[PDB]
């Protein structure tokens, strides 16, 4: 879907004609926004405020 | 209001249980529909159950 949406796009809201394209390396910007994983995980910001120095 | 986590509901087996596990066996169901999308809304999503929520029945 992201990777459309580019090609997607008002009272028409046009979806273009272009035909080629593929999602590349948008799997990662989902992966870091997107989905939640159902088992909490990968949250240690709160934890980790400046890393380490 | 009429889903919420089994074995809490209302005691242990709860009146509103089996509602639920109806709607799961339609929504990602046998028969794979394609053509719906589901639109809810609430005040309290922790209350819902992630089986419900999990991707592809609620993505």
């Amino acid at each position: 879907s992201t990777a459309m949406n580019r090609h997607i796009i008002v009272d028409m809201e046009k979806a273009e004609s272009l035909q080629v394209t593929r999602g590349d390396f948008l799997a990662s910007l989902e992966n870091d926004i997107k989905p939640a994983f159902g088992t909490n995980q990968e949250d240690y910001a709160s934890y980790i405020m400046n890393g380490i120095i | 209001a009429i889903c919420k986590q089994r074995g809490s509901m209302a005691g242990s087996t709860g009146v509103h249980d089996t509602v639920v596990n109806q709607l799961l066996s339609k929504i990602d169901g046998v028969e794979q529909l394609n053509n719906i999308l589901v639109i809810g809304m609430t005040n309290r999503p922790d209350l819902i159950d992630e089986a419900l929520l999990r991707p592809g029945r609620l993505e």
